[PDB]
């Protein structure tokens, strides 16, 4: 069918448009955005806390900072680094040495189907243990709050301040899991998948949204600091995007030909 | 009562000892709807493929034992030309269409006399590889014309010798014992069958519709039916009688729906 | 939607742009013009069964 | 209905529990008719 | 009663047809196809995965192929070999030596009552462990998909890519079971019990249906590859044919007289 | 409705399960119009 | 206004400088009744012969003089495959039917530029032997591809060289001077024609019905039409322009009525 594609709008035609044929039946609705993003996937593998940690200091962190890394899961499909929102995703090709290997995360299953710019949904976090018989718990603090980092001596036991709070501290059973659904808490109307504005928190980094997150979870162990174990235990954070809505179509990542 | 002339197109065949058309699985197996797996307009029947294609089949001596079968692949016989069964305008249309969805209607003629005994079990057998040698290769006409009647061994009763993918040199080659394309020779009468007895009829009449795992199957691969002529009682006669009675067969595709037109099939 | 095993180089066939008549250019015009190709879906193109993606875009 | 004795209550729906066919557009009848 | 059985149709008569008698009562409906196939039975005994395996390469597999066998249960009543659909069923009479003993499977209870050619049903897979206190999980991938065979380094732990996906990865409890019902997913309308056509995937093997399956399951252990155990643990796959329909009557297997 | 097969019964309410927007005061339409 | 796409079957052809279909001798030359000289049921059109069969024709240099014609026999081109004009499902149906009664619908493409001059006279010429050498033998493709454009001598203007029965050695062989299958080259515009000018169009459109001395003619003998491409003005261009413009043609048989089915024609 004779067209002009310089116009920018092409009417999607069928076989009957040029030839003799008919329309096929509608297959299914598995491309529905509220249906397609509504399934769980691995987000980040964070180490389980055992003491009242220091939250990671803001960038640029200098050496001699006695902070606690690899502990907080900033719940976001966008690339993160050191439990803080980043712009580039970077893994370690040859991690020999040298400093602190920063925990990065990315939602691999999201950006392959995030052909849009803005995305709003609830979040259903399931925190699966990666340790046999682990009796852990799961904190949370919203987009814009900060970690309460101290302890209080309860009967000569340094019970930390992340055992309590007005935010959900879900306690897992022995060998169980933690599953709860978090609302869209951030101050932005939508989470920018791609962002081009500047956040003026620092020397203004272009393309870094400051409040594109559902918060930040952290696993801990419900014992005081005297009962701190030795081997560092992990946990695995599965998230699901409940009630997904997506705006403003955009690009999919570049599949290299090599 | 028993004189039925079955005119189709320009080829009418006759039978004066007709038992009756064994219409299979339905009242009218001619009625069929177009395939739902083709968005293009299908090539329906036309007046040069609605006829009785007839070719010979091998003779039936006294040396043929019980259960020695003889299989005609449909539409595998139109393409390899087994028994001289040349399709003509049907094969020249079957080679050029990718998918083909038809139901068959066969008739096997073998006129015994009143002084002969014997019984064939003509039966349209669905989905069997009885035409294929166990090594994977399909039979050619030089290979059919040397065994003449493929005897019922235990490799056919168990399905030990159906064609297979060789596992390679990595896996230890296992002792094959069974495969689902066997023949249970005592249970071939569950299929759409008539018995070509030496004292009730000369011709049998079977009419089967299109069956298949897909709403239409490919043209060059399918063997959805198999005209199976099985000897239940061996031929016996006193000497002087007409030795080696001929067996023919007449095949008519009822309502074919071709799809996917392309050039002539070159493997 | 993916030629995993096998489709030998032949899954649903081949698009092929043949040229029928040669492009007759007037004098003082560039040789070798360029046919820009697109690929859109039909008004009846429908998808089914999500799977895990290929995460080799990030490497 | 098959080997299903739960006569009262189906929690999941029809299209989730079973798998219904998509549209296109006792009495033991015999499997072969002499005509 | 005087009949002609060369006709091919014999009216099934009672005692009153020849003699003096009466019809017996209807016994039951246990020959109903939707009722008779709706019961579980052992299909295959597959070994439980412990690392990101290589799926078995297509036939003919040559030596030196470092693939992982005996791990995938192609969910099908038809004869299988090496987690791939076969035409013949072959056990090992004297398995001494020699190469890799290929895992074969067959539904023994099906073909003794599969007196038909085509069969369509849903599938209710129950994966019973054959190990005390085994904490396993069960994957699946549909008829036409393929195994996602790699890993991703989550906090210096080689977590495989078969922990996630858009297909059901049901996680069993410790000492529990996994039970779920799979729809008729394959691209064929029905599963051919007996097939006579040719699949053109290879040099065309006659009688081999390429997409006669409900998919392929695989058991794994929810630990990363560093926690790989030594003793190979099994699991047992029980399937049930929910909502069975069967077409085109055919033969039952040959019971030998010896 | 999304990937939600629980057609019958919602235990928690709307504003607890979901997160409704606060007020201020199929048919696949195209994402770009030639005018 | 001038963008006409002529869909037929599964082969739609396009022309963006269309002058209009020159429907010949009637309003609608598609409408035709079955032959009255066949008591058997005729094979009508079907969806694999209702399409635009397209093959090339020879190039048109500057060396081509005025009135140098080039003739396409219809249906003589489907059988000898002149110019690659392969009929496919039409020729494979034409060889098997003894009589054939169709009307044609042609279109000749030759895209000049605005800086070329020249004019072809495409004309469906009835009942001419322009494809035959004077010695009786019809031309083969090796013979067409050496002259490229059969020049208008006085043997064609007088019809001196039309094929003939040799009288033998008994009669004195007479001085032949004339025959009715001449060309008067100045009067070819009485035929159903359009002029393929270099400044009005790239394609011409002619639609002719079945004519013939009998209500249907034989299949292997007839030359009832002849697609005649005649050069009225020689091609001229300044140097640098596109030398030797191609000429194709697209032929579609409108409503054929085949009769007399037999096996494939073996002379």
């Amino acid at each position: 069918s004779t067209d002009n594609a310089e116009t920018g709008v092409i009417e999607a035609g069928n076989t009957d448009t040029d030839f003799s044929g008919e329309l096929a039946a509608p297959g299914s609705n598995h491309t529905n955005v509220k249906f397609l993003f509504d399934r769980s996937r691995l987000l980040n593998v964070i180490k389980v806390l055992e003491k009242d940690a220091v939250f990671p200091r803001p960038f640029p962190t200098q050496e001699g900072a006695q902070q606690d890394d690899g502990y907080f899961c900033l719940l976001t499909p966008r690339p993160t680094v050191a439990s803080r929102p980043a712009t580039r995703f970077g893994l370690y090709a040859n991690p020999s040495g040298s400093g602190v290997l920063a925990n990065t995360s990315l939602d691999f299953n999201f950006y392959s189907l995030a052909c849009f710019t803005y995305f709003r949904s609830d979040l259903e976090v399931t925190v699966v243990s990666l340790e046999p018989d682990l009796e852990f718990a799961v904190g949370w603090f919203p987009s814009g709050s900060e970690y309460q980092a101290s302890s209080f001596v309860y009967d000569q036991l340094h019970v930390p301040f992340h055992f309590t709070g007005r935010t959900p501290r879900a306690f897992a059973s022995k060998g169980g899991k933690v599953s709860f659904v978090l609302p869209w808490n951030s101050v932005s109307s939508v989470l920018p998948v791609r962002w081009g504005g500047a956040s003026k928190l620092s020397s203004a980094t272009r393309g870094l949204p400051a409040h594109a997150d559902w918060g930040t979870i952290y696993a801990f162990v419900p014992r005081p600091n005297e009962k701190k174990s030795t081997a560092v235990k992990h946990v695995a954070v599965y998230i699901r995007y409940k009630n997904a809505r997506a705006w403003c179509p955009s690009m999919l990542p570049f599949r290299s030909y090599k | 009562d028993r004189v039925t002339t079955q005119t189709a197109g320009n080829t009418a065949i006759n039978t004066q000892s007709s038992l009756g058309v064994l219409c299979a699985y339905v009242e009218d197996p001619t009625k069929s709807d177009p395939p739902s797996s083709s968005t293009d307009q299908p090539t329906t029947t036309f007046t040069a493929i609605d006829r009785w294609y007839t070719g010979r089949l091998n003779s039936w001596t006294k040396a043929v034992k019980t259960f020695s079968f003889q299989a005609v692949p449909l539409p595998g016989a139109f393409l390899s030309r087994q028994g001289g069964l040349n399709g003509g305008a049907f094969t020249a249309t079957l080679h050029r269409h990718f998918l083909m969805k038809c139901g068959w209607q066969v008739q096997v003629q073998c006129n015994l006399t009143q002084f002969h005994q014997g019984a064939l079990l003509v039966a349209m057998v669905p989905e069997t590889t009885l035409d294929v040698k166990p090594d994977g290769k399909a039979k050619s006409l030089q290979e059919l014309n040397e065994e003449q009647w493929v005897e019922m061994s235990d490799d056919y009763r168990t399905g030990k010798n159906m064609p297979f993918q060789s596992l390679g040199t990595y896996y230890r080659p296992p002792n094959w014992t069974w495969g689902p394309n066997f023949i249970n020779p005592y249970q071939v009468t569950v299929f759409p069958h008539q018995i070509l007895n030496a004292r009730t009829s000369t011709s049998v009449d079977i009419n089967v519709p299109y069956i298949g795992e897909t709403p239409t199957q490919s043209s060059e691969t399918q063997n959805s039916w198999t005209l199976l002529v099985m000897v239940l009682v061996p031929l016996d006669y006193k000497e002087g009688a007409t030795t080696d009675p001929e067996i023919t067969f007449s095949v008519r595709p009822t309502s074919p729906y071709f799809n996917g037109l392309r050039n002539r099939y070159t493997a | 939607t993916r030629a995993i095993t096998n489709s030998v180089y032949s899954a649903d066939g081949w698009f092929s742009l043949h040229k029928l008549t040669k492009i007759t250019l007037p004098p003082d015009c560039p040789q070798s013009p360029c046919i820009l190709f697109f690929a859109s879906a039909g008004e009846d193109y429908t998808l089914r069964l999500p799977v895990d993606c290929n995460p080799s875009y990030v490497f | 209905r098959g080997n299903n004795g739960n006569m009262t209550f189906n929690y999941y729906a029809n299209t989730y529990q079973n798998s219904v066919d998509f549209s296109t557009s006792g009495i033991l009848n015999p499997l072969g008719y002499l005509k």
